[PDB]
RNA sequence: AGUAGAAACAAGGCC
RNA sequence: GGCCUGCU
């Protein structure tokens, strides 16, 4: 209902509706990234200078219905001005921080079998065993060697079909999935997922992360494994080899 | 046969099926026949569509014209006439709300009472060989197939069809009516085979007009066009041409290696001129503390209270007057401004509760001090021609200022110890792993090493120094702002202790781009007389403000205790930079420990404990009149910190370009002490490169000294 | 006593401190003003080092250009730009011999993509000069620009959605009498054939700031739309070429670069016996780009597509045809100040050509006269050479070229060559039996290098004994050595948002330490000052201190409503938990089992109205400008809360005549969030397709209804008001 | 850098002794029963005041001038700068 | 004045 | 005096 009625608004305008009929949908892309917003060269130092002022970051008009416009002294938290190149108003960080003691709350039992890889990360490592560490020069070799722990053998393209099955089931078009990995990978994905509410473009952000494999030169001695290179930092160094024990093994 | 598409069908269905042919790339003049075939079937589409609609039973309500009502609904929903994304949209849509199969190719139509696809073809040949035809392409299909041709005939398989005959009866009325209406056309001689299914195309990307000659410009310069320099090229092949021209070529173009020994290096020569002077943005090595002895933390409490109630510790103020003159500005506005930063203190003091933060009048003292209504106003050039004056601004090289001896001893007393703790470091997650202990007890040696530094003294200052001005700066845009220099320190005893150097007083700062400079005037008590170094404080005014009684074994001293006052600017990008000095700590302790990791990879064995307490093994970290002195590993990581801080805080081009071009010329000479044969091209474009960065920087010339030391020690 | 930290380098060995050597804890030089000067000098030097060759006018701009191609041989060591076409072609004829089948496998693979291209691959670049308003804007913006132009002006073949046809319609725009443009202050101005042509033959020029290692500025320059979609195909070439060729080391990283160096070197030296002598020059160019010819990029771009078709030699080759005939605009212009009067004014660099030269100095003045007789419109002919770098891929070939030329087989001599070769940088090893040997291959490696129009910089170079060298700001002695210098800028909080931050402080620790050898106490030390700079910086302190701060009490209250405390983030004033083991894990996982549900519930809400994802491109990648090198991006690890906001924008844009942007910009914005809800993979795929918006939507308004109803909420009451709202804003759209 | 020390041998306690090397430098000693022991570059404690280094950049010579020498100086020194093979001293 | 260094800041524009 | 902007 809402969303061709929004459609209907934007088109009894005229050069809204001028640029709904004229625009084609190729030029989708380049329309959405039309911006006046320079990338920022420096941003360190806008950070540490625009956090210094009132109102510095950014958020959706509807902050201005779940939020009081004060605080408890009337410290604002939000203004009403919109940004320049949006319809989003400009408001304090405090109201981050509010959000968090008094805002609405939901259940994130989710989250976890959303984000698998990170919590999968934070599950090997709490259950992993040190060792001895060893005072010895290493001969780092430098080698091409896998990141990503969780990869299910699929490429970019070879998991983006996949994903857009998983996540928009619709908008798939000619392409029906022949491999039966991947058929697998879908129900799993499809029933593990079927109501989570977080987002589809970071659930098929993440599913990408997880699915597709990554390759990334570095300079290895001993190891090799995909659980044994994310702890790289932690297990070789210099002049010293600590032995560790991921919890998967 | 165009001419037919014109006459009889609608327009909705002709700009549909031109729509359907500009999808697939194919032009119409060519071949049209595919059109009203393709258009024919789109019609029967409609017209099979169309005029069927359901209500909440099957048994579909069939009406001729849709009424007002919400019973609109339509028996069979189109999937052609859409694009291919769109018609794969629908398709992937119905299979997955209607729980049915994913067919492989376009389907027609859906359906609800069978809950099910239509691919609707009428062709030119009889039916009883089209359906079987579209059958065996279309694999395991349990979409119902139905097809008419010319004739007039119907079939389909289950011997179903699924909705009223005379829609049918319609449908073969519509069909004849298109036979014998070619008849007085007579298209028959291609209309039954017209299509073979031909998809090819050449891509063209020529060149031709203005783009043509500007290509017949870019040649070599004894060639016409690019089709004979393409012909030159494709017909040319390796005869030996360089070794002609290496021959021809004149031998004076040669790469010579002058060979490197331990007599051709000079010492860098360093310019001569006036005494250098300071730079830095507050005191280092007079700096003077005002103390309280409080237990607050660096950043716990309020800086105006804590600021006055460090000043009310002292005791012996006196009427302020001038001692040494900035001899360019106007010290009785420094008095003036001094004073009325007293008065305004105390006026704070007397009222209710100390302000976080205090603005300023704007008085004409501090108005001329922090360069206000200064900015020339900008016009435009057509009103400003004929003005004389009028020309670029002053862009020349920097004056030219010799090395002063005060910059050595500032850094060697940088380098040495001090009776108190300036580093709280925050909190980590508790060490689980022996290399994490091992970590921890390192880091905790190097803590130990230099918290008692005046190099991190330094660091904190302008760190908390930088930080005030920025956040003032980006809060208090337009009004002159009061902050106290405030550093807090941990005693030998444990017991903490807060320190006031001084005051600094920040100006306008509408700072637009990272190189706007925003003034402020800067106040710092200290203890040592100006007039025995006054070179070093050109761009300084220093007052007379009272007189301080440190417990000696003389008496007791009563020395005299000065104000050292002076209007110095910053920008947002060296205020960023300013404070992120803790990085200095970082690149120090990083230099030690890759040493020691260096060393240990040799014994087998973590070598901290005894480097930090044996203090067997020393390095060379400076010379001595008698000769070259070395100093334990915990020197040295003062040294480099010192180092290390002194190129955050006097940070200039100067000094970038003497670091690289100097760099290279210490891997020379370390390739020479190496005993590599090391040869140079041209060494005195090298020396000339090094020497045009050494202008007016005090760091920069103390770093060229100290080159040339080395490189006098070193060669031997 | 006095303290020197140099004399330390008299025990340790100067590699192995030469981090000390690196003053990167300071702010870095930055310039301030106007970049024209510099642009004007570098055109100067670029025509005088080329002042031999021979002077033509074009016929369709008007301007003049220098060609030395096959001018007089050089008789000294100064730069000199005097390339020969036969030579060049030589080398890459010995070049293709020792590497068969590269030319022609690369020329496949490159004519794949680009009948393959889309133009939205244009998008995906930095600032490019938008020649519609004549000034530098986002690449997305500039191209939205000309497309409108074309269109407006009947050049619609871009429609196809091809880059291969926008450059089509690019080129069928040079023979057009009178095009089209916009101008506010809407003013439609009509160009005339030469003006577009120069305004499309144009450079825009600029001062690079933030450049560390040199005493003096230098200037840059950034090429428009029409010239970008060949200068793409052409470096995906060169791409390919030079990623079959192990003597490259441009297109890949440092790792790469460090196991390629030391790869060359033992296989130089381990391979040569004990009678041959080995050295190592560390060589730098000077004036690389100023001394590289277009015309000779076409020679060697024509010789790699020989054999190939007519249209993918001809669309490789428009590039270097209109780089031969490039032009660079002045830059800002110039201020000038009257200290009599008390006044400034800023003089545009358009009116170079006509301004008196009372106003400037003795150099500007000769700069000024030297290059008033290249000024056309307001822009300099820069014909001769290169401005800064856009083939370096190309350069590199040439480059590996003159390395691969001394095989052994070509110098028919005992002596020999090898190295590796990265645009502008260089390291030769070269073996002769004997030091005459090895003095003679070095002479003919110099003159070779010279017949190319590459010039060896003698004061940067120095030559050694092998085992001991410097490339890129890496230096191997017997085994690449750490520096920890060139990523200390690094180490600070980055500036995209809290947690954005946070995670990439982390990777940035853990990387340094896995690559650059930062030391266990040293990375606790670098996490302990990055924890402070980021609650000092973002007001986020451990909530159970009394530092005052605007942000203070939300967070003390947060602090006291919290029960488990040690969950709590440090965006929110909580405990640090992190460690050397923990470096690789998110903040938000690792606090997750401590957290407090309530606050983990209202921390990580879908619908907070801070968090905002825009494409797949930008979830999770933050691009960060290293220092001593171009621009890079990252991937970090970062859970979606409610710190991932984005911050501010400039809001200059109110003050300016350029002010319609922002409401065009909140339009489009509107539409493509109408178009996602509508297609909700708009952002994941980008779609694709010759149908307009308002088809698409309503259709697929109808379908949707339809389908809602066989099963879900809508109603045949809801279905019908959708169906006739479909039909109101399909007539609606006929008029 | 190489090094070569002279002037050690057989010697009288309260006895003195000149070592010298030929090439920051200093001296070193080695007991038959002990790693290395610091003598001078500052002179350590158990030697101080009876011993003097100094050196001759003109010559490129370090010199040990050891005066009331004690039993408990008998070692090999080694001079350093690179070590030496050192020179035996024995009192 | 001051910052800074091959050109700039020491607020800008709009009424 | 009143209001707008701080990478456009």
């Amino acid at each position: 209902m809402e969303r061709i009625k929004e459609l209907r608004d934007l088109m009894s305008q005229s050069r809204t509706r001028e640029i709904l009929t004229k625009t084609t949908v190729d030029h989708m892309a380049i329309i959405k990234k039309y911006t006046s917003g320079r990338q920022e060269k420096n941003p360190a130092l806008r950070m540490k200078w625009m956090m210094a002022m009132k109102y510095p970051i950014t958020a959706d008009k509807r902050i201005m219905e779940m939020i009081p416009e004060r605080n408890e002294q009337g410290q604002t938290l939000w203004s009403k001005t919109n940004d320049a190149g949006s319809d989003r108003v400009m408001v304090s960080p405090l109201a981050v921080t509010w959000w968090n003691r008094n805002g609405p709350t939901t259940s994130a039992v989710h989250y976890p079998k959303i984000y698998k890889t990170y919590f999968e990360k934070v599950e090997r490592l709490k259950h992993g065993t040190f060792g001895p560490v060893h005072f010895r020069n290493q001969v780092k070799i430098r080698r091409r060697v896998d990141i990503n722990p969780g990869h299910a053998d699929l490429s970019a393209k070879e998991a983006q079909d996949v994903i857009m099955e998983v996540v928009f089931p619709n908008e798939v078009g000619a392409r029906i999935l022949t491999s039966e990995s991947q058929l697998t990978i879908t129900k799993e994905k499809k029933e593990e997922l079927q109501d989570c509410k977080i987002s589809p473009l970071m659930v098929a952000y993440m599913l990408e992360r997880e699915l597709v494999r990554k390759t990334r030169f570095l300079p290895v001695a001993g190891g090799t494994s995909s659980v044994y290179i994310e702890v790289l930092h932690l297990t070789q160094g210099t002049c010293w080899e600590q032995m560790y024990t991921p919890g998967g093994e | 046969m165009e001419d037919f598409v014109r006459q009889c069908f609608n327009p909705m269905i002709v700009e549909l099926a031109e729509k359907a042919m500009k999808e697939y790339g194919e032009d119409l003049k060519i071949e049209t026949n595919k059109f009203a075939a393709i258009c024919t079937h789109l019609e029967v589409c409609f017209m099979y569509s169309d005029f069927h609609f359901i209500n909440e039973r099957g048994e579909s309500i069939i009406v001729e014209s849709g009424d007002p009502n919400a019973l609109l609904k339509h028996r069979f929903e189109i999937i052609e006439g859409r694009d291919r994304t769109m018609a794969w949209t629908v398709v992937n849509s119905i299979c997955n709300t209607t729980g049915a199969e994913k067919p492989k190719f376009l389907p027609d139509l859906y359906d609800y009472k069978e809950n099910r696809f239509i691919e609707i073809g009428v062709t030119r040949r009889e039916v009883h060989i089209y359906y079987l035809e579209k059958a065996n392409k279309i694999k395991s299909e349990k979409t119902h197939i139905h097809i008419f041709s010319f004739t007039g005939e119907e079939m389909a398989t289950k011997a179903d069809y699924t909705l009223d005959e005379e829609s049918r009866a319609r449908i073969k009325t519509r069909l004849f009516t298109i036979r014998q209406e070619m008849a007085s056309r007579g298209l028959w001689d291609s209309f039954r085979q017209s299509e073979r299914g031909e998809e090819t195309i050449e891509e063209r990307f020529e060149i031709t007009g203005t783009m043509r000659r500007l290509a017949d410009q870019s040649l070599p310069p004894n060639f016409s066009s690019l089709e004979n320099f393409r012909a030159y090229v494709d017909g040319f092949e390796p005869n030996g041409y360089i070794e002609g021209k290496l021959s021809q070529m004149s031998k004076e173009v040669n790469a010579r290696i002058e060979p490197f020994l331990k007599t051709t290096p000079r010492p860098l020569r360093l310019p001569d001129g006036p005494p250098c002077s300071q730079r830095s943005k507050f005191l280092l090595m007079d700096a003077l503390k005002l103390s309280i002895e409080d237990p607050s933390h660096e950043g716990e409490g309020i800086p105006l209270y804590d600021a006055i109630k460090c000043m009310r510790t002292f005791f012996g103020w006196k009427e302020p007057n001038v001692v040494k003159p900035h001899e360019k500005g106007i010290n009785p506005n420094y008095l003036l401004a001094w004073k009325q930063v007293l008065a305004e203190l105390q006026d704070i003091e007397n009222e209710e509760k100390i302000p976080k933060t205090k603005n300023m009048k704007k008085t004409s003292q501090l108005k001329w001090a922090l360069g206000e209504n200064m900015a020339p106003e900008k016009v435009d050039f057509d009103d400003c021609k004929d003005v004389s004056d009028l020309k670029q601004y002053d862009s020349d090289e920097p004056e030219l200022r010799s090395l002063a001896s005060w910059i050595q001893s500032e850094f060697n007393k940088a380098c040495e110890l001090t009776d108190s703790s300036w580093i709280e470091l925050d909190e980590i997650g508790e060490d689980v792993a022996p290399i994490e202990h091992i970590a921890s007890m390192r880091r905790n040696y190097f803590t130990a090493e230099v918290s008692h530094c005046r190099a991190t003294e330094y660091i904190m200052k302008g760190v908390y120094i930088n930080t005030a001005l920025l956040n003032a700066s980006c809060a208090a845009m337009d009004d002159f702002q009061l902050i106290p220099m405030i550093s807090k320190c941990r005693t030998k005893e444990g017991r903490r202790k807060t320190n006031l150097y001084g005051f600094i007083i920040k100006g306008r700062s509408h700072l637009r781009n990272d190189t706007d400079v925003v003034n402020f005037v800067s106040m710092e008590f200290s203890l040592t007389d100006p007039r025995l170094e006054p070179h070093k404080w050109e761009k300084y005014c220093v007052l007379e403000i009272g007189d301080m009684l440190l417990r000696s074994a003389i008496g007791q001293v009563s020395r005299p205790m000065f104000l050292y006052v002076r209007t110095n600017g910053t920008s947002k990008i060296k205020m960023k930079w300013g404070m992120e000095m803790r990085r200095c700590l970082l690149q120090s302790l990083q230099q030690i420990e890759s040493m020691i990791e260096a060393e240990s990879s040799v014994k087998e064995k973590d070598m901290t404990k005894e480097f930090f307490e044996n203090k067997s093994e020393t390095w060379p970290i400076g010379e001595s009149p008698k000769g070259v002195e070395e100093g334990s590993i915990g020197k040295v990581c003062r040294t480099l910190l010192a180092k290390s801080v002194f190129n955050s805080l006097y940070a200039s081009p100067q000094l970038e370009g003497f670091s690289a071009e100097s760099r290279k010329l210490l891997l020379i000479v370390q390739a020479l002490r190496d005993n590599l044969e090391p040869g140079t091209f041209d060494l005195g474009g090298l020396y000339e490169a090094i020497e045009e960065c050494l202008i007016n920087d005090p760091w920069v010339l103390l770093n060229a000294s100290w080159f040339n030391s080395f490189l006098t020690h070193a060669l031997r | 006593m006095d303290v020197n930290p140099t004399l330390l380098f008299l025990k340790v060995p100067a590699q192995n401190a030469i981090s000390t050597t690196f003053p990167y804890t300071g702010d870095p030089p930055y310039s301030h003003g106007t970049g024209t000067g510099y642009t004007m000098d570098t055109v100067n030097r670029t025509h005088q080092y080329s002042e031999k060759g021979r002077w033509t006018t074009n016929t369709e701009t008007g301007a003049p250009q220098l060609n030395p191609i096959d001018g007089p041989l050089p008789e000294d060591n100064e730069p000199s730009g005097y390339a020969q076409t036969d030579c060049v072609l030589e080398a890459m004829a010995f070049l293709e011999e020792s590497h068969p089948g590269i030319f022609e496998n690369s020329c496949l693979e490159t004519m794949e993509v680009v009948q393959q291209t889309r133009v939205d691959k244009l998008t995906q670049g930095r600032q490019t000069y938008d020649w519609t308003l004549n000034r530098n804007q986002p690449a997305a913006t500039a191209l939205a620009n000309t497309i409108e132009v074309f269109r407006s002006n009947g050049l619609t073949a871009n429609e196809s959605g091809r880059l291969i046809d926008f450059l089509k319609d690019v080129m069928e725009s040079m023979d057009k009498e009178e095009m089209e443009i916009t101008t506010h202050f809407k003013k439609k101005q009509r160009l005339n054939k030469r003006s577009y042509l120069i305004r499309a033959l144009t450079l825009n020029t600029m001062t690079k700031d933030a450049e560390r290692g040199k005493l003096k500025r230098r200037a840059i320059a950034t090429p428009g739309m029409q010239i970008r979609g060949f200068v793409y195909f052409v470096e995906t070439l060169a791409r390919s070429i030079c990623e079959k060729l192990e003597q490259s080391g441009l297109p890949v990283g440092g790792n790469e670069k460090k196991a390629k160096l030391a790869n060359v070197v033992r296989k130089m030296m381990t391979n040569s016996q004990d009678t041959e002598l080995s050295f190592t020059i560390t060589g730098d160019n000077t004036k690389w780009n100023e001394n590289q010819n277009p015309r000779m990029f076409l020679a060697m771009i024509t010789y790699i597509t020989r054999n190939q078709p007519e249209w993918f030699r001809n669309v490789l080759s428009i590039a270097p045809i209109m780089f031969s005939n490039k032009m660079a605009r002045l830059g800002k212009g110039y201020m000038f100040e009257s200290k009599s009067m008390k006044l400034r004014t800023q003089i545009p660099a358009e009116m170079l050509a006509s301004i008196d030269l009372k106003y400037f100095n003795d150099s500007t003045r000769k700069k000024i006269e030297k290059i008033r007789p290249l000024l056309i419109d307001g822009t300099a002919s820069l014909s001769p050479g290169m401005m800064m770098g856009m083939f370096n891929m190309l350069s590199t070939v040439l480059g590996v070229s003159i390395l691969n030329l001394g095989q052994k087989r070509y110098t028919k001599t005992t002596y020999w060559w090898d190295g590796l070769q990265s645009s502008d940088d260089f390291a030769l090893i070269v073996n002769a039996p004997n030091h005459e040997g090895i003095q003679a291959g070095v002479d003919r490696f110099y003159r070779t290098c010279k017949l190319l129009g590459i010039n060896m910089s003698k004061k940067k170079s120095y030559i050694n004994r092998t085992g001991t060298f410097e490339f890129t700001s890496f230096f191997y002695r017997y085994g690449f050595v750490a520096n920890f210098s060139m990523e200390l800028p690094s180490f600070g909080v980055s500036g995209i948002n809290e947690s954005a931050d946070m995670s990439i402080g982390v990777t940035v620790i853990k990387n340094n330490m896995i690559n650059n050898d930062l030391g266990p106490a040293t990375a606790q030390m670098a996490l302990q000052l990055f924890i402070k700079d980021y609650r000092y910086t973002y007001r986020c302190h451990r909530g159970d201190t009394q530092i005052q701060t605007r942000r203070s009490f939300e967070i003390k209250k947060l602090w006291e409503q919290t029960r488990s405390k040690a969950g709590l983030l440090v965006s929110d004033g909580g405990p640090n938990l992190y460690n050397i083991r923990n470096l690789h894990i998110p903040e938000v996982c690792l606090k997750w089992e401590l957290m407090d549900e309530d606050y983990q519930g209202r921390l990580c809400n879908p619908l907070n109205p801070f968090v905002s994802h825009k494409e797949i491109e930008s979830v999770n990648n933050a691009v960060m400008m290293p220092a001593h090198g171009p621009a890079k991006n990252m991937e970090y690890d970062a859970v979606a809360t409610t710190h991932s906001w984005i911050p501010k924008r400039n809001r200059s844009i109110l003050n300016t005549s350029q002010r319609g942007i922002l409401e065009d910009e909140q339009m489009y914005q509107k539409c493509c969030n109408l178009f996602e809800k509508f297609f909700p993979s708009s952002s994941y795929r980008r779609p694709v397709g010759i149908s307009s918006m308002v088809e698409a939507m309503v259709s697929r308004a109808r379908i949707d209804a339809r389908i809602d109803f066989e099963s879900g909420r809508i109603k045949k009451e809801e279905f019908a008001e959708i169906m006739k709202i479909c039909s109101t804003i399909e007539e609606l759209r006929r008029q | 850098v190489q090094l070569q020390e002279s002037g050690g041998g057989l010697v009288q306690p309260g006895g003195s002794l000149r070592l010298s090397c030929a090439a920051a430098m200093g001296w070193y000693r080695q007991v038959p029963g002990k790693e290395r022991e610091l003598v001078a570059t500052n002179f350590a404690d158990s030697a101080r005041g009876r011993f003097t280094i100094s050196r001759g950049n003109a010559k490129n010579t370090v010199y040990l001038q050891m005066n009331n020498l004690k039993p408990e100086d008998t070692a090999v020194y080694y001079c350093w700068s690179t070590w030496g093979q050192g020179t035996q001293v024995t009192v």
